[PDB]
RNA sequence: AGGAGUGGAGCCUGCGGCUUAAUUUGACUCAACACGGGAAACCUCACCCGGCCCGGACACGGACAGGAUUGACAGAUUGAUA
RNA sequence: AGCGUGUGCCUACCCUACGCCGGCAGGCGCGGGUAACCCGUUGAACCCCAUUCGUGAUGGGGAUCGGGGAUUGCAAUUAUUC
């Protein structure tokens, strides 16, 4: 459900998954998405919504709960990240014909 | 003779409040009574009784077929 | 479609300009002429006048009635 | 009154009382081991939840 | 000082590697420790139709998830238990401590 | 939905005291879970904050059963001055 | 010739018994009915239609007094009324001669249309 | 080559037909017919017969605090203490 | 014997030994188990051995149908199930 709230909510800012850590008395999970900027927002504002929004509905402990939104090195090769990528080149207006040779060409070259 | 009242056919019968087990020409009799009750007060039992049917909740759709 | 049987009225509120006019009668000293009884509730105190009905009395906000 | 009549209708047993926790449907649903998913809904999220089809 | 750990995983591996470092941790601060106890293996099974509706010939995904559990039985002061459990752990593995 | 201004200010005060609120959608949960003491109940939380998101003042998420709504600049405004609290303090998202 | 009885016990015997002592007589079914409690849910229009039925005016058989309750046991409290069993379709009248005792008000009105059979 | 059979019989069950206020429906050779995880008393429920509710966001106009509007026990009436 | 399941977020509803009462379904006091810990060494059936029956629609077969009795549930009649 986390993996499917922040699918939803982050589709546009390059979400690539998530990893939870269940480590004593901080519940450290790590949002996996290509811009780092655009997930964080206005200096972290974006990310402590997130943090605010997530242990309302999992019912974690009033500051138990610790969201960081970390960086996928070599993008090209997440299948969700060119996924969106492309969903967002053809939502844009563009070709599919050159949307997917777009993709195609970028994650051959990034060394699939 | 002490056989109880649980192990009889005829148990707090409706005409009398008696326990008894009914034999032959009496069980017919008083299954006829038992049938010709129903018809009288028209409850749905005795009704799908008079229209020789299934009464007990079965599905008479692919069943009970003459 | 069409249907036989004619739609059922709905309530319309039977608005009464100044009912607090009504309520109270004012005097030409200053005291009161109070027509109405006050409900002897806890939920309401001395705010709340009941219902000047024609066989019983009703308060319309903690639902406690007095018959004659 | 209506606010009496509106939910009075019990929900404690049967289909009509849970529903999927993903999909809200009455139908195909999987309570073991507290899942309460719909089966469709589980198809899809059994991956994630970390059911892997071997045998 | 009798201090029971309870290790349950999904991943073998991840758990085994994970008891092995706390038997590490039990000889290198060199005390007494009953063995790697393998309790049974919890195969979860959802047996669940493949099609949405019904409008194919009756075929089933057998979904499982297995549970390895193990447990390690110690004769150790407390804070050293505390501090070997807080080192090198990993997501596939969860840690219990039993005092007595 | 006509709702009393008792239960909109606790809504309305709740959703500023963090800059975020949720709720399942579940019209008949008579107890809001997060707000319990001020009596809520949890449809008046769904149509008190879909009016805000008609007109734009918070944004919109929802996952499975879940509504999550963010508090936006301009919705920020609009509460200090419904509610009329100091412009000095904001809500507990834009504290570092 | 005889009066109509239920197991060993006249009508106004039936009508002079308490509840607690009327679950002993009929059968098992209506004995838990009673035991299960006297409705304080909206199944309290069981008590409102023992309200409804306690409105016998002078010497006619009384008025059509409806019901949806099919659910609803034929007391001897009940006898000689007048009652309306609901189908979907038809409230159809029922004048319940003491016979009907133990029985459901829903066993006398039949929610389907009996079949007929054609080509 | 054979084994158990099924097709016969009684019942459980799904489908057509018939019936019906309604008997909700999809699916019709293998690849529809104990299939929709569909063993439905209520809910489920889509059907049909009754009766409440707004859970009609929001923008614009008349109303309107000299009170827009809300809810409400008897009695009637209802199936109902809607 | 071997797969297994078992007290639930909301979710209300868990598996059950043990002691009395009941012919029985069941009811009652009373503990264990969130489980290789308790049900449970899971004393399962078919099978095995020993009586009765004897080619008879028979002690085969258990449909329909009458009366009664218990449980779950807000409610079982068009019979929930026993």
């Amino acid at each position: 459900e986390l993996n499917e709230f922040l699918t939803r909510e982050l589709a546009e800012d390059g979400y690539s998954g998530v990893e939870v850590r269940v480590t004593p008395t901080r519940t450290e999970i790590i949002i996996l998405a290509t811009r780092t900027q655009n997930v964080l927002g206005e200096k972290g504002r974006r990310i402590r919504e997130l943090t605010a929004v997530v242990q309302k509905r999992f019912g974690f402990p009033e500051g138990s709960v610790e969201l960081y939104a970390e960086k996928v090195a070599t993008r090209g090769l997440c299948a969700i990240a060119q996924a969106e990528s492309l969903r967002y080149k053809l939502l844009g207006g563009l070709a599919v014909r050159r949307a997917c040779y777009g993709v195609l060409r970028f994650i051959m070259e990034s060394g699939a | 003779y002490k056989i109880p009242d649980w192990f009889l056919n005829r148990q707090k019968d409706v005409k009398d409040g008696k326990y008894s087990q009914v034999l032959a020409n009496g069980l017919d009799n008083k299954l006829r009574e038992d049938l010709e009750r129903l018809k009288k007060i028209r409850a749905h039992r005795g009704l799908r009784h008079f229209w020789g049917l299934r009464v007990r909740g079965q599905h008479t759709k692919t069943t009970g077929r003459r | 479609k069409s249907y036989t049987t004619p739609k059922k009225n709905k309530h319309k509120r039977k608005k009464v300009k100044l009912a607090v006019l009504k309520y109270y009668k004012v005097d030409e000293n200053g005291k009161i002429s109070r027509l109405r009884r006050e409900c002897p509730s806890d939920e309401c105190g001395a705010g709340v006048f009941m219902a000047s009905h024609f066989d019983r009395h009703y308060c319309g906000k903690c639902c406690l009635t007095y018959c004659f | 009154g209506h606010q009496q009549l509106y939910w009075s209708h019990p929900r404690k047993f049967g289909q009509g009382s849970r529903s999927c926790r993903v999909c809200s449907n009455r139908h195909g649903l999987i309570r073991k081991y507290g899942l309460n998913m719909c089966r469709q809904c589980f198809r899809q999220y059994a991956k994630d939840i970390g059911f892997i089809k071997l045998d | 000082h009798r201090i029971r750990i309870t290790l349950t995983s999904r991943n073998v591996k991840s758990l085994e590697k994970v008891c092995a470092d706390l038997i590490r941790g039990a000889k290198e601060k060199n005390l007494k420790v009953k063995g790697p106890v393998r309790m049974p293996t919890k195969t979860l099974r959802i047996t669940t139709r493949k099609t949405p509706c019904g409008e194919g010939s009756k075929t089933w995904d057998r979904f499982q998830m297995r549970i390895h559990k193990r447990l390690i039985d110690l004769h150790s002061p407390s804070e050293i238990v505390k501090q070997i459990t807080s080192i090198s752990i990993e997501p596939g593995v969860e840690v219990e401590v039993t005092i007595a | 939905m006509l709702m009393p201004k008792k239960n909109r200010i606790a809504i309305y005060e709740l959703l500023f005291k963090e800059g975020v609120m949720v709720a399942k959608k579940d019209v008949h949960m008579p107890k809001h879970p997060e707000l319990a003491d001020k009596n809520v109940p949890n449809l008046h939380v769904m149509k008190a904050m879909q009016s805000l998101k008609s007109r734009g003042y918070v944004k919109e998420q929802f996952a499975w059963r879940h509504f999550y709504w963010y508090l936006t600049n301009e919705g920020i405004q609009y509460l200090r001055d419904y509610l009329h609290l100091p412009p000095e303090i904001v809500p507990a998202t834009l504290r570092r | 010739f005889r009066k109509f009885t239920y197991r060993g016990v006249d009508l106004d015997q039936l009508l002079d018994m308490s509840y607690e002592q009327l679950m002993q007589l009929y059968s098992a079914r209506q004995r838990r009915r009673l035991s299960r409690g006297l409705r304080r849910k909206q199944h309290s229009l069981l008590k409102r239609l023992r309200k409804a039925k306690k409105e016998a005016p002078p010497m006619e058989k009384p008025e059509v007094v409806k019901t949806h309750l099919r659910d609803m046991i034929i007391l001897p409290e009940m006898v000689g009324s007048m009652v309306g069993v609901y189908n979907g379709k038809t409230f159809n009248q029922v004048e319940i001669k003491p016979e009907m005792i133990g029985h459901y008000l829903g066993e006398f009105s039949i929610t389907y249309k009996p079949v007929k059979h054609g080509r």
